[PDB]
């Protein structure tokens, strides 16, 4: 039902710079807090209406946290690199990827923490939230001292408590945006492109959260080889959109039916025209 | 180790030609992070473009909202030049009213 | 942002004592335990992060996070346990906390006690003579002298490893010439205390 | 482990101090504490690598932590207070914060408005006794370190040129000589127990150290007595068949 | 609020 994620982004340029950390933070699909060590001096701003009401306490600790980690990735990034005997001129990636999930009983349902290197799974946090699963022979290495650092133990009682808290906390004050599901606005439309043949276009506009099923049917089956489904992008003011084609005969268009499925809708939605 | 990206240009409300809008440049699904991103009017590029700040997905491939704000008009050619370390040469994607 | 932990507590030698810590922060991470002696460096026993017990040999830490309390748990009670015992909280990020300290005393086990009240001599007696009061019982006190010239040190435990004996023992001193050891302690002495001249 | 120095230090308030701390080497995290007596360490400085991330529990800005290479760390005290007189401790973490931590012995320091009294100690042994020998098969050496200022000492017992442990027992805390003086001069007293039959061998020499920490060559001293400075006053006994 | 341990890896 509800879920707090940060997503994490610890980049080595040799001879532009130190290393630069980029920290997100998102409640469901919409984003809240935001970090890039390369401003002038870096400091944590909000990215929702919701989250400015927190005070200074809140807004010089999560600074205090990314700026450490900052700290920590160039670390990171140059001892990973030592690992897979890479040379120091190369452009690293360490991202980062952790949160919490709460079922529709607001109890915590699952926690999580994948970590990777140059887009490739490194190391992920077991769901005992005990044990760590290393992908390769060096990610074992980070494993050893993660185990005597006792990063499973206080991540795990995070995941548990301070993660479900504080995504209790954001889900009330942001009750009116994030707990409210906006659905979509449908319609199709036809474009010709030929003699008898025609492309069927369903829409599905201004809707939140992002997750949503577009279909076409041609009288009662789905069309999965014919239907060029459009990959669901950010509308830019915090909503999303969809769309779904068919090229189809002239004349049997009334044939063919768009499905769209959101949590917005109260029950399943049919259009054709 | 290195990923393409997908380019999807589009405007936030269906367009309407005098009726001012927002253009939108969608990147995803590329890796690494390090990516050249402009917005085009007839070929000029759009000096105030503004952009979301960098994410991933579960498969770790980054993405990234290109914006500005535009009014579409009858004529007037629209389009996003990018560039990744995966690319030969820029791709430019053309804006089309109906995707 | 602070915690709590009791002043002194006082054990026998080959017993188990325990050292009670309550912390009062809003952001718990971690409740560790350290052992410091007199102008040394502290020392890490055990840490706990997660509710339950940590065992590292003698030592054991308890923790409960929903009553925000913990305690340390010393077995086997040796001479060398006499230090000072501090719990440190972590509430995230480096900054620790700690506790103002629990001061430890092992009382150690005589087996025979002897008192007495001996007189020793250095090798140019033109400065000073010494009494010295050695292998009391640990339930024996020793508070300062009547006189202000009469100087008297505190009990402490020796051990001779080789014979597996211990004692305590009591050092004093003064500079005037009306001094001896009859006169010497001012303080409950044990009745069997043997005197010679 | 984690060293640190100097051990012991005097100074003149106004006189700026450095305190030097080598942490185990490989440890990214490394922390600066003060503790008073009677009191915890209290947190001061933090380090990731030569990144000083934290000064919050630093008392000014007369002090100034350093860590240019992620290893060496100093703490320089520009123009020293009485209020400035406390252990400084310096602790490391292999890889971060919120995990076991190693600690360095500390370095104490003393502010004082002059150092007019300052004072080496005077070391004297004290001869077993006939009746100890007698009554316990056991003797008993009592060392006397007297009239030392400040509380820098470091007792030690040598037997036949090398240090020994068994039978030592060394005051936990020196007292003070006139309790009723803010000047007072301390006293620290010693014993160490052997055998009647070692103590009869004359063979057997005992010697009493006790290392001093006081003054430096650089340090300003224009009295008639002698520069009370960083020495070691030994008191010496050989065995007794008598 | 982020999780507030900094580790190395």
């Amino acid at each position: 039902s509800h879920s707090m994620r940060y997503f994490y982004t610890a980049m080595s340029r040799p001879g532009r710079g130190e290393p630069r950390f980029i920290a997100v933070g998102y409640v469901d699909d919409t984003q809240f807090v935001r970090f890039d060590s390369d401003a002038a001096s870096p400091r944590t701003e909000p990215r929702a209406p919701w989250i400015e009401q927190e005070g200074p306490e809140y807004w010089d600790r999560n600074t205090q946290i990314f700026k450490t980690n900052t700290q920590t990735y160039r670390e990171s990034l140059r001892n990973l690199r030592g690992y897979y005997n890479q040379s120091e001129a190369g452009s690293h990636i360490i991202q980062r990827m952790y949160g919490c999930d709460l079922g529709p009983d607001g109890r915590l349902l699952r926690g999580h923490d994948q970590s990777a290197y140059d887009g490739k799974d490194y190391i992920a946090l077991n769901e005992d939230l005990s044990s760590w699963t290393a992908a390769d022979t060096a990610a074992q290495i980070t494993q050893r001292k993660w185990e005597a650092a006792r990063v499973a133990e206080q991540l795990r009682a995070y995941l548990e408590g301070l993660c479900v808290e504080w995504l209790r906390r954001y889900l009330e004050n942001g009750k009116e945006t994030l707990q409210r599901a906006d659905p979509p606005k449908t319609h199709v439309t036809h474009h010709p492109v030929s003699d008898h043949e025609a492309t069927l276009r369903c829409w599905a506009l201004g809707f939140y959260p992002a997750e949503i099923t577009l279909t076409w049917q041609r009288d009662g089956e789905d069309q999965t080889q014919d239907t060029e489904l459009v990959e669901t992008r950010p509308a830019g003011d915090r909503t999303f959109q969809k769309w779904a084609a068919v090229v189809v005969p002239s004349g049997e268009e009334q044939r063919y039916t768009c499905h769209v499925q959101h949590e917005g809708l109260p029950k399943p939605l049919t259009l054709r025209w | 180790i290195q990923r393409t990206p997908k380019i999807q240009v589009y405007s936030r409300h269906p367009a309407e030609n005098g009726k001012s809008n927002f253009l939108n440049c969608y990147v995803s699904g590329f890796h690494p992070s390090d990516i050249e991103v402009d917005l085009l009017k007839n070929g000029e590029r759009i000096e105030k473009v503004e952009h979301s700040d960098l994410s991933f997905s579960k498969d770790w491939s980054f993405y990234l909202l290109y914006y500005t704000e535009f009014t579409p008009t009858e004529k007037d050619e629209y389009a996003c030049r990018v560039n990744h370390v995966t690319l030969s040469q820029p791709k430019i994607v053309k804006w089309d009213r109906d995707m | 942002q602070s915690l709590e932990q009791p002043s002194e507590v006082t054990a026998v030698e080959g017993a188990i004592v325990q050292i009670n810590c309550t912390y009062q922060t809003s952001g718990f991470y971690g409740l560790s335990w350290y052992q410091q002696h007199d102008g040394g460096a502290p020392t890490f026993l055990s840490y706990n992060a997660l509710d339950g017990l940590e065992e590292t040999g003698r030592f054991s830490s308890f923790l409960s996070r929903s009553d925000s309390y913990g305690y340390l748990l010393l077995q086997e009670l040796q001479m060398k346990d006499s230090a000072s015992y501090f719990c440190a909280v972590d509430t995230g990020g480096f900054k620790t906390i700690f506790g103002a300290g629990t001061r430890l005393f092992v009382k150690a086990n005589i087996q025979n006690p002897d008192p007495a009240v001996y007189q020793l001599r250095d090798s140019k007696s033109s400065d000073k003579s010494v009494c010295l009061f050695t292998d009391f019982d640990s339930q024996t006190n020793v508070s300062q002298s009547k006189d202000s010239d009469v100087y008297i040190t505190d009990k402490c435990v020796l051990d001779m490893r080789s014979m597996d004996f211990k004692s305590n023992s009591a050092v004093a001193w003064s500079n005037k010439s009306d001094f001896a050891c009859a006169n010497a302690f001012n303080n409950s002495i044990i009745p069997e205390d043997t005197f010679f001249p | 482990g984690v060293s640190q120095s100097p051990r012991y230090k005097v100074a003149k308030r106004g006189q700026d101090v450095a305190l030097r701390c080598d942490p185990i080497s490989g440890h990214v995290s490394l922390f600066w504490y003060q503790q008073a007596l009677g009191q915890g360490p209290e947190f001061l400085t933090y380090f990731q690598n030569e990144a000083q991330l934290d000064k919050s529990g630093l008392p000014s800005d007369r002090f100034f932590a350093e860590r240019p290479e992620g290893s060496v760390s100093t703490l320089k005290i520009q123009r020293t207070q009485q209020e400035d007189s406390a252990v400084y401790l310096c602790a490391s973490s292999p890889t971060g914060g919120q995990e076991t931590q190693y600690f360095g012995p500390g370095t104490r320091l003393l502010v004082l408005e002059d150092l007019k009294n300052v004072f080496p100690p005077e070391v004297a042994v004290f001869e077993p006794s006939e009746a100890e020998i007698s009554h316990t098969q056991k003797a008993t050496l009592v060392c006397l370190a007297t009239g030392f200022y400040p509380d820098h000492v470091e007792l030690s017992w040598w037997v036949n040129g090398k240090e020994v442990h068994s039978g030592v027992c060394t005051d936990p805390q020196p007292l003070k000589e006139q309790p009723a003086l803010n000047d007072s001069r301390y006293a620290l007293s010693s014993r160490l127990r052997v055998s009647a039959t070692f103590w009869q061998n004359p063979r057997n020499h005992f010697r009493c150290q006790v290392q001093f920490y006081g003054l430096s060559e650089n340090d300003e001293w224009t009295q008639d007595r002698a520069k009370p400075v960083t020495q070691i006053v030994s008191a010496e006994a050989w065995g007794r068949a008598d | 609020l982020p999780f507030d341990k900094s580790t190395v890896m």
